[PDB]
């Protein structure tokens, strides 16, 4: 069956090998004779798979990398909460919350930059945070600076250990294939055991620790005197004074009488307006439902007894009529090629970071999160970003996949065949959608602008004028805000408050959420955004399906994974290669995340984020012109590009003057990757030639011969550069804008 | 960049201002401030939802370019 | 092997090595095929051995205290149970003839001592009668086997006379005893964590009222 | 020049376990101990040798002078009070110019020795009067009736390693004791001596966990 | 040894301590000679 089988000691931790660079490639081992050869050696050095022949090695290698990655991440959280120890003014930010500014950065007064050290109250100066850590540390109770030091010092621990575990299983335990290739018992595992128990320990750590003393300090004390954690636990009488069913131990549980837990465990619903996050209690009962379900969910497949299923006994059943043998032998094709998965996990892991950024906004689960404004922005553009970039490299090694490691001899399938069998149908059919979302979602655009400039409002796309209306958006939210009535009775309120019914939540003179409604414009945006996902998906889909060979080139898979072209023969054969296609559709795919984060910005500052008066009217932060004024190029110029650029480009001379310098530099390199976008090399190969006529006149002709770089190259680090340029760009002028304004 | 210097050196003149220019011309942000920021919101205001001007054209027109040139790209 | 409950990978290196082999393993461990460091067959009854040992070493002691107390004369200064005894600060503690870390930090160092010795024997057997040791030398060689040490230091009275059944029978009553302390351990100590009164007195209790059952009210309190 | 190679002759630090196979003992006060093996190549052997004599032999002047003047202070004549605060003491000049004569006269000499151990031999200070053929000298242990006038580090006293090892092991023990005198600095504040009598009184709680 | 001494001399860590070491020396004149414009000693 499966055992714990493993190897002993392969490699040496002998230093023979760091100062002979690239002894992995037989190439680069060789040495330098030219320049390229520092790029080339940088390029493939985590290329596992071009290194070996056998998944054992490189399963090893991939699993020490892993290790890597999370002492990184580990050395990375302990500096976040050192830095929020020894350098925030985190205790004077719990005193009140309300209109303190997090800040947990200063800097050295050296070279004029005190200035950066701005304003912040509290008695406190440093650079304006907008991580969002602050809400967290709140919620998990911590409320003394010790408690911060402390875990610092943990995460190191724990990253000095990460370390070690990685040296000692590549070089003195390295595990074996069987145990690797062996899914099943890693299925059962990391779904019983480490989502389930994790949210299970944290169910835990929240009932026993953090709702107490959330409660009491909105009950409103200075946490100087607040009863430390360990004395909640210890002593069970504060819990008893708290809640009096907490004071029966644990006879109303065992004995399915669960209700008199009712006071911490609910189901409520809506947010808290005492600090407009969700209910504590709910987050308890959601956190522990869900460590029973992965627990219960935990026990599917067979891995040394009797019971359970097989991975391989599940695909084979599913062949229908249409697809005919259906998917047999799937299972072998994703257990024996490391980038399969690779794509398959990136994707899903970019969907998850969509849908947690989408969430995060709508139901704000930390306390006084949803009254930061600049820390929600933040977070959500963040996470947009991040679910993007994985989902592109999710394409990229779906490609690698398809040419490499795919073969229909050994690692054979009836389905993909199929899928490659008609892949022009799919090609060609997703290219006229494509065609058609981009003219009626953007030529609407055209039309309105056009129609607005030639003095004919009243034949524009608008509520006042020929109307567009977003009909199954606004049922749908009817149907969310009428639900809690009757479909789910146990609880109390909508599930957000953002369904269009019920009031609106305030703190502090300002609003955190309140019903939105769509307008016309909120259908025209939803449509480009519809539009530009298409653009994408189609760029990247063909990549994929032709990166094995296409009617143009009858064997480009021979060619290689990345190459530059196939000559300038029979018309011209620029950019082939799938790698290509991903260096294309990465500039779509920036596009879509630029625009749509632009309507998430415009359509909070001008719906639903701003201030409450005293009276209770509400004066939004931009005036609630979108309805009115996102239906028009011009207009988004005019009354959000523009006007919104203000207080980043008055900044200087001012705290938050390091956000003004930016925004050029942003822009700066933004011209810069055109440069390399655009040209081409024999041009740069010739002027370099001079260049080393000019020096080896004097005696300085450097054996390391310059070499202009490769076109690959080239395309690379401008794509590089234009990405970096445009995302600081829009990184500058939102937290400029926001964190001044706001 | 030469028209660039010219125009904004003799709309400065001829307002009187020439103060300006000498002042805020020499870093970069000055130049994004002070000759496009500014001078550009006569401009993009040329037609709104509450109508139009004589300047529709231009702005119209100004909007053709940012596009026509994106395409080039 | 009187099979209570095993299984087949069990088997795979369950094959009556250990003294007296009664095959109870569901889960299959040691399977040879990759030899797991630390999961070695003679590292495991090495395992038990030792931890039997200490088991009953512990059950003897921390109950001794206090039990004592009852009817005995060593003074109620010490009438505590073991889970009060300081061990637990949340519980109780003492004025003792030095500070509390110091002295932990003390004993462990001492206990480091023994145990990393013992270890460096484990890996090179009888290799530690060779180096100065202040003496004690021409002793700690022991009788080949880390397992079983021997020697006059500890083999006084001499038993195993001329034998090894006497020393299965002997060794037998080891694993034994070493089990049953550890089952007597471990259910002092749960009953500590929920009945909170000490073991002794829960004898003074189970010796007359048979309606206890506190299993029935399943009470959990410090 | 004697050897201690592996067996009894070689009592391992860490009993049980087979020494570096480049780590054979020559050096008085070795023990098998480098489990980082910055030893490995020769030169670099012969290198920290030399670092290690010079730090052990500071190492014992300077705990010297810490240790006999706060002593003669607690219950001698003279009140020498603390060390640690003397380096600040207010004496006829200015520290600077004490530092530049320091590191003028230090330069000078400790130049010279390093020439010396660059170039053995070729920088020595020992005269020859005719017919006496003087001493050669292993670097570290200079020779001659500059340095060794009571003819101690050749023969008769004592088997030359031997005492090599008695200066090598004295010379860890006071680094050990100049790092815990400043380290003790730094937490508390009181002398070697005040630690050491605080100790003595409350063995069981006047420790570094009495806080 | 030898080997960590040629992997100490390759261009990438030479470097990365080599311009440490400048900027040190710069910030710390800019720190004992604040904004530092002319050349007031000649
Ligand atoms: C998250 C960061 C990260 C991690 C975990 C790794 C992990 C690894 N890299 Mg690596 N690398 C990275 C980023 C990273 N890389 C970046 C950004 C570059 C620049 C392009 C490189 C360039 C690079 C080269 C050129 C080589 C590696 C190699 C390696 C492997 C051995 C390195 C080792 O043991 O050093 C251990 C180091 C320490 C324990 C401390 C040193 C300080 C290992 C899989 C080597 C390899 O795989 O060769 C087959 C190799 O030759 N890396
Ligand atoms: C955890 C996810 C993950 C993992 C394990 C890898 C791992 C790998 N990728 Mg990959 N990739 C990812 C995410 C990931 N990538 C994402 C999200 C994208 C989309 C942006 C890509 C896009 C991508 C392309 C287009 C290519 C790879 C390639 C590779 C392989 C060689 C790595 C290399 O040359 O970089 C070495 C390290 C560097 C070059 C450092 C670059 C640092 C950046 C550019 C500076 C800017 C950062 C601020 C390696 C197996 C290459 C490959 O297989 O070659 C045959 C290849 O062509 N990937
Ligand atoms: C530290 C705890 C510990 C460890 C490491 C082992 C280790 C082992 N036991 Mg074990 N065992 C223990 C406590 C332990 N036992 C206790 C407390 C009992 C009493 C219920 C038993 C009863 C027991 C039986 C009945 C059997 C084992 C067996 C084995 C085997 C392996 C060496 C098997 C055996 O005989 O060893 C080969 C076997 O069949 N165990
Ligand atoms: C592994 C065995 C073991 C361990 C760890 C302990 C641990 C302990 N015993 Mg103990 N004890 C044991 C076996 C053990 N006992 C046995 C078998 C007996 C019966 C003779 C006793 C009889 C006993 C008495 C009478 C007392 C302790 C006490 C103590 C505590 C202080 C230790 C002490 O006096 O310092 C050792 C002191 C030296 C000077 C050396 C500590 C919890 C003391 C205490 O506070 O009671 C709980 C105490 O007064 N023990
Ligand atoms: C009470 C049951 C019991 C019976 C034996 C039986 C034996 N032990 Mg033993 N032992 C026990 C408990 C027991 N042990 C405990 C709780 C610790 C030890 C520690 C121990 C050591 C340290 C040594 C023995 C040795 C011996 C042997 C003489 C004999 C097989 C000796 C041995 O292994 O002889 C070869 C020996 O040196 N025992
Ligand atoms: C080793 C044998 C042993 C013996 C003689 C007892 C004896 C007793 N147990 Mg006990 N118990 C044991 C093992 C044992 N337990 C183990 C291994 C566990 C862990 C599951 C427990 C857990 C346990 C609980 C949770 C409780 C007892 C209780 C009791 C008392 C009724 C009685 C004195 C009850 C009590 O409160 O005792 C006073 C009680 O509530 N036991
Ligand atoms: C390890 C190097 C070292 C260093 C840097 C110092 C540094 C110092 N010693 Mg000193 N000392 C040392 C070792 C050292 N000691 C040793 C090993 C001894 C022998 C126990 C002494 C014995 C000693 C005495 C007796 C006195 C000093 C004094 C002093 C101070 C002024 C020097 C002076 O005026 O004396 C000049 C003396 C010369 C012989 C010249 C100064 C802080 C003096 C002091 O405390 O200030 C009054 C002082 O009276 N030292
Ligand atoms: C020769 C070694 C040596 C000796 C004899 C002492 C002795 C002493 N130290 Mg000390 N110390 C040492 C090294 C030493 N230290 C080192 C290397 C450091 C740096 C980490 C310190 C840092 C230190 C602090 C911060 C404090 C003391 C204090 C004390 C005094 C009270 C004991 C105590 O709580 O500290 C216990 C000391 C330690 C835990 C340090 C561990 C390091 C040593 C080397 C332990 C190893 C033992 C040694 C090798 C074996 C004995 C060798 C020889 C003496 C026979 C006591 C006189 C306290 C004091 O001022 O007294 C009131 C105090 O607050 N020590
Ligand atoms: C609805 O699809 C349902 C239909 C059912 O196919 P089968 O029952 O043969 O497929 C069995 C599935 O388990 C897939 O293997 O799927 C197809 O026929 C493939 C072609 C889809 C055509 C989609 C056109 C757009
Ligand atoms: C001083 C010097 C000089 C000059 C320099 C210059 C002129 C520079 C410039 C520069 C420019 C003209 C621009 C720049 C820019 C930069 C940038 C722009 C950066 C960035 C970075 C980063 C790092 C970012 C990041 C991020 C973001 C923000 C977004 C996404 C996320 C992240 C975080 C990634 C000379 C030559 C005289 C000499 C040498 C030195």
């Amino acid at each position: 069956e499966v055992k714990i089988v493993v190897d002993r000691d392969p490699v040496k931790t002998s230093f023979e090998e760091w100062a002979r660079p690239g002894h992995f490639s037989r190439t680069l081992a060789k040495g330098p004779d030219t320049t390229t050869w520092i790029w080339n050696l940088h390029a493939d050095a985590h290329d596992f798979d071009s290194h070996t022949g056998d998944l054992e090695e490189i399963s090893r290698k991939v699993f020490s990398a892993h290790f890597g990655q999370l002492s990184i991440i580990f050395l990375w959280l302990s500096g976040m909460y050192f830095h929020g120890a020894r350098f925030s003014n985190y205790e004077a930010w719990l005193s009140d919350p309300t209109h303190i500014g997090p800040s947990a950065q200063v800097v050295w007064p050296i070279v004029g930059q005190e200035i950066l050290n701005g304003d912040v109250g509290g008695g406190f100066r440093g650079i304006q945070i907008t991580s969002g850590f602050f809400q967290l540390w709140r919620a998990s109770g911590i409320t003394s600076e010790l408690q911060l030091y402390c875990t610092a010092i943990g995460a190191l621990v724990f990253a000095a250990l990460m370390l070690f575990a990685g040296w000692f299983h590549y070089h003195k335990a390295a595990p074996k294939l069987a145990w690797f290739q062996d899914v099943e018992s890693m299925l059962n595992h990391h779904l019983a055991g480490l989502l389930g128990l994790g949210s299970l320990s944290w169910a835990g750590h929240q009932i026993h620790v953090s709702l107490p003393i959330n409660q009491f300090l909105d009950a409103g004390v200075d946490p100087k005197e607040i009863p430390l954690p360990h004395e909640f636990i210890l002593n069970r009488d504060l819990l008893a004074q708290l809640y009096p069913s907490f004071a029966e131990g644990a006879t109303p549980f065992f004995t399915l009488n669960w209700s008199k837990y009712a006071e911490f465990l609910t189901f409520r619903g809506g947010l808290d307006p005492v600090t407009g996050g969700l209910w504590l209690t709910d987050i308890a009962h959601h956190h522990l439902a869900i460590a029973i379900l992965f627990l219960i969910a935990g026990h599917m497949y067979r891995t040394n007894w009797g019971i359970g299923h097989g991975l391989k006994d599940i695909l084979e059943a599913h062949k229908g009529p249409f697809t005919g043998q259906g998917h047999k032998g799937l299972y072998e094709i994703l257990t024996t090629s490391w980038h399969a998965q690779l794509s398959l996990n990136l994707a899903m892991l970019g969907s998850t970071t969509i849908v947690v950024a989408h969430h995060m906004y709508s139901m704000p689960p930390y306390p006084y999160l949803a009254t930061d404004y600049g820390t929600q922005l933040s977070l959500f553009t963040h996470h947009m970003w991040i679910g993007g970039f994985l989902i592109v490299g999710a394409a990229a090694h779906a490609a690698i996949f398809m040419v490499r490691d795919y073969d229909p001899t050994t690692r054979y399938n009836d389905l993909l065949d199929r899928v490659l069998r008609h892949r022009d149908a799919i090609i060609s059919h997703l290219n006229w959608v494509c065609i058609f979302l981009g003219f009626h979602s953007f030529g609407l655009y055209i039309h309105n602008d056009t129609m607005s400039a030639l003095g004919r409002p009243q034949d524009m796309f608008s509520d006042t004028a020929i109307q567009l209306q977003p009909i199954f958006a606004q049922w749908v939210q009817n149907i969310h805000a009428t639900a809690p009535g009757v479909t789910a009775p146990g609880a109390t309120t909508s599930t957000s408050l953002t369904w269009g019914g019920g009031e609106l939540v305030a703190v502090g003179g300002k609003v955190a959420l309140l019903p939105i409604p769509l307008g016309t414009a909120d259908f025209l945006v939803h449509h480009i955004h519809a539009f530009t996902i298409h653009v994408t998906v189609l760029i990247l889909l063909k990549g994929v399906l032709f990166a094995r060979s296409s009617r143009l080139i009858p064997d480009k898979a021979n060619l290689g994974f990345r190459f530059p072209c196939d000559g300038p023969g029979r018309g011209g054969t620029c950019q082939v290669s799938a790698w290509d296609h991903v260096f294309l559709g990465l500039f779509w795919m920036y596009n879509a995340i630029s625009v749509v984060i632009f309507h998430f910005s415009w359509k909070m500052q001008s719906d639903v984020w701003g201030t409450i008066s005293d009276q209770g009217v509400v004066t939004h932060i931009t005036g609630g012109n979108f309805a009115q004024s996102s239906i028009t190029i011009n207009g988004w110029l005019r009354d959000f590009l523009w006007a919104q650029a203000s207080q980043v480009i008055q900044s200087y001379g001012s705290s938050l003057s390091a956000y003004g310098l930016f925004f050029l530099g942003a822009h700066f390199v933004w011209a810069f990757s055109l440069m390399f976008l655009f040209s081409g090399r024999g041009y740069w190969q010739e002027l370099i030639e001079s260049i080393v006529w000019a020096h080896n006149k004097l005696k300085v002709a450097p054996a390391t011969q310059p070499r202009a770089l490769s076109i690959i190259q080239g395309r690379a680090v401008g794509v590089t550069h234009y990405l970096l340029g445009g995302i600081a760009t829009t990184w500058a002028f939102f937290l400029a804008r926001i964190i001044a304004v706001g | 960049w030469v028209t660039f210097y010219w125009h904004w050196k003799h709309i400065t003149l001829w307002q009187g201002n020439v103060s300006q220019f000498n002042e805020s011309s020499t870093y970069l942000m000055g130049w994004l401030r002070d000759y496009l920021w500014l001078n550009s919101s006569q401009l993009i205001n040329g037609y709104n939802p509450f109508g139009m001007n004589s300047l529709s054209v231009w702005a119209w027109m100004f909007l053709f370019g940012h596009l026509v040139w994106a395409t080039g790209f | 092997r009187q099979l209570w409950f095993a299984s087949k990978q069990s088997l795979t290196y369950l094959d009556g090595t250990l003294p007296g082999d009664f095959g109870f393993d569901p889960l299959g461990l040691s399977d040879p095929e990759g030899t797991g460091g630390f999961i070695e067959p003679r590292w495991l009854a090495y395992g038990e051995i030792f931890n039997g040992r200490t088991a009953m070493m512990g059950v003897v002691g921390m109950i001794a205290p206090e039990a004592l107390g009852k009817v005995g004369l060593v003074p109620p200064e010490t009438a505590i149970p073991w889970f009060q005894a300081g061990a637990i600060p949340p519980a109780g503690t003492y004025q003792y003839w030095a500070d509390p870390y110091t002295l932990f930090v003390f004993e462990m160092a001492l206990i480091g001592f023994a145990e990393h010795r013992r270890l460096q024997d484990w890996y090179n057997p009888g290799s530690m009668g060779k180096q100065y040791f202040l003496g004690l030398e021409k002793y700690l060689g022991g009788s080949g086997d880390p397992a079983y040490p021997g020697g006059p230091i500890f083999n006084p009275l001499g038993f195993g006379t001329k034998s090894e059944k006497e020393m299965k029978e002997l060794k037998l009553k080891e694993i034994k005893n070493g089990r049953l302390a550890m089952l007597a351990f471990l259910g002092m100590s749960l009953q500590a964590i929920f009945t909170g009164v000490g073991p002794f007195q829960n004898l003074l209790d189970h010796l007359s009222d048979p309606v206890n059952n506190n299993i029935l009210t399943s009470l959990k309190f410090h | 020049t004697v050897c201690e190679p592996l067996g009894p002759d070689r009592p391992v630090w860490f009993p049980g376990t087979a020494p570096p196979p480049w780590l054979d003992g020559s050096l008085p006060g070795d023990f098998g101990f480098d489990p980082l093996g910055f030893g490995s190549e020769p030169e670099s052997l012969r290198w920290f040798a030399q670092a290690e004599l010079m730090h052990g032999r500071w190492a014992m002047l300077a705990v010297a002078g810490i240790l006999i003047p706060e002593i003669l202070q607690k219950w001698g004549f003279m009140e020498e009070f603390s060390w640690y605060t003397a380096g600040e003491r207010e004496y006829f000049a200015d520290p600077w110019t004490l530092f530049v004569t320091q590191m003028a006269l230090m330069g000078w000499v400790e130049g010279r020795r390093w020439m010396d151990y660059l170039n053995p031999g070729s920088v020595d200070i020992e005269p020859r009067f005719p017919n006496r053929k003087n001493p050669t000298p292993d670097v570290g242990y200079p020779g001659g009736l500059w340095f060794d006038w009571g003819n101690w580090g050749r023969g008769s006293p004592e088997p030359v390693m031997v005492l090599r090892t008695k200066e090598i092991k004295n010379g860890r023990l006071a680094m050990l004791a100049f790092v815990g005198f400043w380290f003790q600095v730094v937490y508390t504040g009181q002398g070697p001596l005040d630690n050491l009598f605080a100790h003595l009184a409350d063995p069981g709680h006047c420790n570094i966990f009495s806080a | 040894m030898r080997d960590i001494k040629t992997y100490l001399s390759v261009a990438p860590v030479l470097s990365t301590l080599w311009f440490g070491a400048l900027a040190g020396l710069l910030i710390e004149i800019n720190r004992l000679f604040p904004d530092a414009l002319s050349f007031p000693f000649f």
